[PDB]
């Protein structure tokens, strides 16, 4: 225990609904990462693909339900602070975000489209504090 | 817009010599943003 | 702290029925802190 069944199908699926995002399939991608969830509730890298999937359509609340779920399974997926900090960006609640970055830029500083991407909001938060 | 275009005329109100009424008005406008400055207001 | 502390000093000035010395410099002063919270630079 685990077989090893369910977690080839989790591979695959995932495997398979990366292709499709590559082809840029979203619903397939969705519908693969929600079986293979019935089938393997425990993996936190569908949330944040989900995440990232819903950004790009849009929804934020499904995306940072999954955020919070990756989050509880793993509270040190990188790839979710990223996700779930954009996704906040997005959505205009900027300090969270502004925090994350920058404990993110503070444990790992050689990232330069990271970086820009700190900057560029820190100056939307200056001109988003002062215009009031 | 109505801030700022407010804030210039006042402003403009001082460059020519005269003299405002309500100084509270514009001592709260250049207050507003020193606070600002250091960060926090609440 | 110098220039905090004479704009203090001037705002208190101006709103306290005192007339000041030099209006242009001040109109500076005001219009490059709004340039720079615009963050304009260059």
């Amino acid at each position: 225990p685990p077989a090893d069944g369910a977690l080839k199908r989790a591979e695959e699926l995932k495997t398979q609904a990366n292709d499709y995002f590559k082809a840029k399939d979203y619903e397939n991608a969705i519908k693969f990462y929600s079986q293979a969830i019935e089938l393997n509730p425990s993996n936190a890298i569908y949330y944040g693909n989900r995440s990232l999937a819903y950004l790009r359509t849009e929804c934020y609340g499904y995306a940072l339900g999954d955020a919070t779920r990756a989050i509880e399974l793993d509270k040190k997926y990188i790839k979710g602070y990223y996700r779930r900090a954009a996704s906040n960006m997005a959505l205009g609640k900027f300090r969270a975000a502004l925090r994350d970055y920058e404990t993110v830029v503070k444990v790992k500083p050689h990232d330069k489209d990271a970086k820009m991407k700190y900057q560029e909001c820190n100056k939307i938060v200056k001109q988003k504090a002062f215009e009031r | 817009v109505k801030d700022l275009v407010v804030l210039l005329f006042e402003t403009a109100l001082l460059s020519s010599g005269f003299s405002l009424e309500d100084p509270q008005t514009h001592s709260n406008r250049i207050y507003r943003m020193i606070k600002l400055g250091l960060g926090i207001d609440e």
